[PDB]
């Protein structure tokens, strides 16, 4: 008996390590992708904001 | 009726042969040199090199290289800033009719897909920049053309833009025209698909997998199924 | 429990022939087919944009920068090529055995034909390359041949003068649209046959050998799958444009035509009766009685024993069948000139006289042979 | 090994532990096995 | 500086199969400049030779070059 | 559904239990000669056709061929 649930522990495991795999992978495409993902650029001019002034 | 590029032995031909990355360093810089000036590789930003030939720092220094100008502007209609990661590849010719204009009306496709669009393409861009031979008898090609055996028609407009010596690499590997075309051949491939590298190895592990869980699938199919593959049947009339 | 009544009844007990081969997998590999689409297509939604003026960038965009948008992509792609492999190894399991005297599921079969070659023909036109332009043009042109209702209709599925951005965009939500009419079809598809049950390749009565599903064809359609996903992913991964065009990667140029167009590799054997037909209506005509000539497959039935396992000379009569759909795929491929023109005739010729006329006289003369006759 | 069975396989939820444990390392080996084979198989042509 | 190339299609023109092929191109060529009323090219009997040359060319160039 | 599907006599069937017998018994012994048993009695039945479309393939590629061939005649 041991022989045999030996090799379906191992197969499930195959399936798991695949499965976890592409999930992530598409999940990870719905999160930001690199498009937005470069973000931190910044750009500011001082002068231009008067005192009691918010931009 | 067209010359058929024969196969080359492209390092990256090999089903787990990666991109070099080395050889695509030298061969943007070809594209920067030489085939900026006419073609456009606008799907590709300078933060795509990030990861394959160009570190974060590194491609940085490349963005600012060149000037970009964005019209939104708060009173001007334009702003001009070095570009910046993630700015795209500077596009000459606005208009491709400004392309055309000096193009002999002949528009220079994007490079950035163009070795996927040509059938065996990475072989006949190699081939068409490196077939620039001499015309035969009987050949009148129309004014401002060239004759590559290869090119649809084999009149290309484009004329031929690598002679050896045409730019000097900074890996100082020597510039001749073939190491040069192989570099821009090897690059445009990453241009048309900058994920070579990374699915090569999900294949690998794909592969790996299946070695390991097609047999033991199989196994326990054949465990189930032995039952009935082993059952006797015997007909006992009374 | 009324739905595990629905469930066991239909997914584990359904009392299914125990000498089915492995061809029979191939129905539930298109099940699986239709839903891994249905979720790459999903995932290729959230960034698609129907626009002409982004429909490039926003395929470009997905291959370049989505996260694994490539792998997507291209699972996509693959995915109706494997769609369209494992129908026709279906269809030809269907006609081999004799499994087409069940004419309730064949006919509901040849509607979800027509309705997945409909949806991958709009998804084809869907990137806005080069190809998928012209393409499109090329057989939407194709409706243009009826006389009367022809003309306007092209248009107004154009939706305008020529297909353009309001062609992309109702493309688009049609695409979306009819896989899941392919999903409800095919749930009538399994009604009208389990009121039947399965055929067996001996095509005789299996009703004194008859096993559960759930552990002996459960595991064998798992076996399938996972032997499919490993051509598909074979098909992505390693070869990954293999199946595809090399043309598509350029933008749609309506000023320029590419060179050389073809259908994919799945609708060429049609596009090589339509060429072959002189008169463009015959050409229309022939081709979809090309998908067609199927559903008349029952009524040409002329034998006593259902399936082809006992009967040779019918079994040459369809390898040759086999024989000229490949020819047929090969030719669509060639271009137009002697001598691929006068295969393509013949061909074409060969098929409807072989499902027509060769295969019920075929039966009669097995049937003489026997003393049935 | 009876033991294996005995107590490992026996009760059907360590027959599931089990699989998730051997899950949550089978990543990480097969992962950096295939990434250094793969590193060797294309040793020298890469970004480093 | 020697571009390999030029070097592989001196050794690859110098297979005889390649050099029978380019004879007869040459044939050709002087064959359409003689005649005199004609428009045959020998675009395609150069095309032929090339692809000999290339297909030798593909065995060699790629070791050559680096 | 089970029970009601078809009406047998007298016909008594053994069976053993999967984890009381070999998982691939004589596997290779007999599975070879069973694919091979099994490939004659059906490649003279399938093989040909496909032969002829080889030939045919071939043929149109070479006909073609030559059909792209200059005439030598041609313009001389
Ligand atoms: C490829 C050849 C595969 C093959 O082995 O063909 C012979 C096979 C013999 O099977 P049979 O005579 O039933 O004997 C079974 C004994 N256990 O007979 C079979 O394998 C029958 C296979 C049925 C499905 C064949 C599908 C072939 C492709 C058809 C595509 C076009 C279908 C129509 C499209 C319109
Ligand atoms: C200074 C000008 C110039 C340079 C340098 C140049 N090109 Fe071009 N190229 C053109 C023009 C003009 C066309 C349009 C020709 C046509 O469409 O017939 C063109 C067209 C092409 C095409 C389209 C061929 C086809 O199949 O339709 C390819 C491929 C191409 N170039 C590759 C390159 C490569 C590769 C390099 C360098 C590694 C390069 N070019 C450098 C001007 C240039
Ligand atoms: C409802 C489920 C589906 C959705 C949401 C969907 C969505 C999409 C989208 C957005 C595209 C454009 C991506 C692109 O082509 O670049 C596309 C392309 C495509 N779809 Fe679908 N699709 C679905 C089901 C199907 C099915 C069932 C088939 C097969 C019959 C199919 C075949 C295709 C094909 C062939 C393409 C073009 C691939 C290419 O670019 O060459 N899709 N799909
Ligand atoms: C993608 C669309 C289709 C799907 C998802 C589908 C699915 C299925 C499924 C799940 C079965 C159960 C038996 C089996 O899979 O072997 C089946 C049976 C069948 N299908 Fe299809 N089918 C499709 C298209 C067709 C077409 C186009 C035809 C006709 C050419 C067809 C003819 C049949 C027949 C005759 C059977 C009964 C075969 C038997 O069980 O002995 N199907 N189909
Ligand atoms: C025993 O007889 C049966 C049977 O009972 C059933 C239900 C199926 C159905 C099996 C499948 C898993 C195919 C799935 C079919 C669909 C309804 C496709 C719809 C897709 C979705 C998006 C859901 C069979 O294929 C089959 O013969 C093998």
């Amino acid at each position: 008996k041991g022989f045999s649930y030996l090799v379906t522990a191992t197969t499930t495991v195959g399936v798991a390590y695949a499965a976890k795999n592409v999930v992530s992978q598409f999940v990870s495409s719905m999160s930001a992708s690199a498009d937005v993902l470069a973000m931190s650029k910044i750009e500011i001019k001082l002068s231009d904001i008067p005192e009691g002034k918010n931009m | 009726l067209e010359l058929h590029p024969p196969s080359y032995p492209w390092s990256h031909r090999g089903l787990l042969s990666s991109l070099d990355h080395t050889s695509i360093r030298r061969g943007f810089q070809v594209y920067k040199q030489v085939c900026s000036s006419c073609h456009s590789m606008d799907y590709v930003a300078y933060r795509h090199l990030v990861g394959v030939c160009y570190t974060e720092e590194e491609a940085k220094a490349l963005a600012e290289e060149v000037e970009v100008q964005d019209g939104p502007n708060d009173d001007g209609e334009m702003f001009m800033r070095p570009g910046k990661l993630s700015d795209y590849f500077p596009k000459p010719y606005p208009n491709p009719e400004a392309a055309r204009a000096a193009n002999n009306g002949a528009l220079p496709p994007d490079l950035s897909y163009i070795v996927r669009a040509r059938h065996g393409g990475e072989d006949y861009v190699f081939s068409l920049l490196t077939g620039y031979c001499e015309p035969p008898t009987g050949v009148s090609l129309r004014e401002g053309l060239y004759f590559n055996p290869y090119f649809p028609g084999q009149a290309i407009g484009m004329a031929p833009p690598i002679y050896t010596e045409v730019l000097e690499y900074d890996d100082g590997t020597p510039a001749t025209m073939s190491q040069v075309a192989k570099d821009v051949a090897t690059f445009l491939r990453w241009a048309s698909e900058p994920e070579h590298d990374h699915r090569k190895r999900m294949g690998l592990k794909m592969l790996l997998m299946m070695g390991l869980l097609l047999p033991l699938t199989y196994a326990m199919k054949r465990h189930k199924w032995s039952v009935l593959k082993s059952r006797k049947l015997a007909y006992r009339p009374p | 429990h009324p739905l595990f009544k629905i469930i066991n009844h239909s997914f584990i007990d359904l009392p299914a022939p125990s000498n089915i081969s492995s061809w029979w997998n191939f129905g539930s590999l298109l099940g699986v087919c239709l839903m891994v689409q249905i979720i790459t297509g999903l995932f290729l939604a959230m960034h698609y944009t129907s626009d002409t003026m982004t429909a490039f960038s926003s395929v470009t965009h997905i291959c370049r920068d989505v996260n694994y948008g490539w792998l997507i992509r291209y699972m996509h792609a693959n995915g109706a090529s494997m769609f369209f492999i494992c129908l026709f190894l279906h269809v030809g399991r269907g006609l081999y055995y004799g499994s087409y005297t069940f004419m309730e599921t064949w006919n509901i079969g040849v509607l979800l034909l027509f309705a997945v070659m409909a949806t991958a023909f709009m998804g084809y036109v869907l990137p806005w390359g080069q190809m998928s332009f012209w393409g499109a043009t090329v057989i939407t042109n194709l409706l243009s041949a009826i006389p009367y209702i022809g003309t306007t209709l092209v248009e107004w599925i154009w939706g305008g003068f020529s297909v353009d951005k309001a062609t992309l965009t109702r493309f688009f939500a049609f695409h979306f649209i009819l896989p899941f009419i392919i999903a409800a079809l095919a749930i009538v598809h399994l009604l009208f046959l389990h009121e039947t049950g399965s055929n067996n390749p001996t095509g005789l009565n299996s009703d004194a050998d008859k096993i559960p599903f759930h552990p002996y064809y459960t595991i064998k359609d798992i076996l399938g799958i996972l032997i499919m996903f490993l051509i598909l992913m074979t098909l992505v991964l390693f070869f990954p444009d293999m199946l595809g065009d090399p043309d598509n990667y350029m933008p749609a140029n309506p000023l320029n035509t590419p060179p050389h167009i073809k259908p994919e590799w799945y609708f060429l054997f049609a596009y090589a009766i339509l060429r072959s037909i002189p008169n463009k209506l015959g050409g229309v005509l022939a081709l979809i009685l090309s998908i067609l000539i199927l559903a008349l497959m029952p009524f040409l039935h002329t034998s006593k024993q259902r399936s082809l396992m006992f009967r040779p000379i019918t079994q040459i009569l369809y390898w040759i069948l086999v024989a000229n759909l490949l020819i047929l795929t090969w030719i669509g491929g060639q271009p137009v000139e002697h001598p691929f023109i006068i295969i393509g005739q013949l061909a074409s010729i060969s098929y409807f006289s072989i499902i027509l006329i060769l295969m019920p006289i075929s039966g009669i003369i097995e049937d003489k042979m026997l003393k049935l006759y | 090994p009876s033991r294996l069975y005995s107590l490992l396989f026996r009760r059907t939820s360590t027959f599931a532990l089990t699989i998730a444990v051997g899950a949550l390392f089978f990543e990480r080996a097969f992962d950096q096995g295939a990434d250094a084979i793969y590193e060797h198989i294309n040793e020298g042509k890469l970004w480093k | 500086l020697v571009d390999p190339l030029t070097t592989v299609r001196e050794h690859c023109e110098q297979l005889e199969k390649c050099v029978k092929a380019r004879e007869r191109l040459e044939l050709c060529d002087n064959r359409v400049s003689s005649r005199s009323q004609t428009e045959e090219d020998c675009t395609e009997e150069l095309f032929d030779f090339l692809h000999a040359r290339d297909h030798c060319v593909a065995h060699k160039l790629f070791k050559n070059l680096k | 559904e089970f029970g009601n599907l078809a009406r047998i006599r007298h016909v008594i069937s053994y069976s053993l239990s999967p984890f009381e017998q070999r998982a691939f018994p004589s596997y290779f012994s007999k599975g070879i000669p069973n694919v091979l048993r099994r490939t004659r009695e059906r490649i003279l039945r399938v093989a040909p056709p496909f032969v002829v479309v080889y030939l045919i393939y071939t043929w149109g590629n070479q006909e073609f061929e030559q059909s792209k061939r200059k005439n030598p005649a041609m313009y001389e």
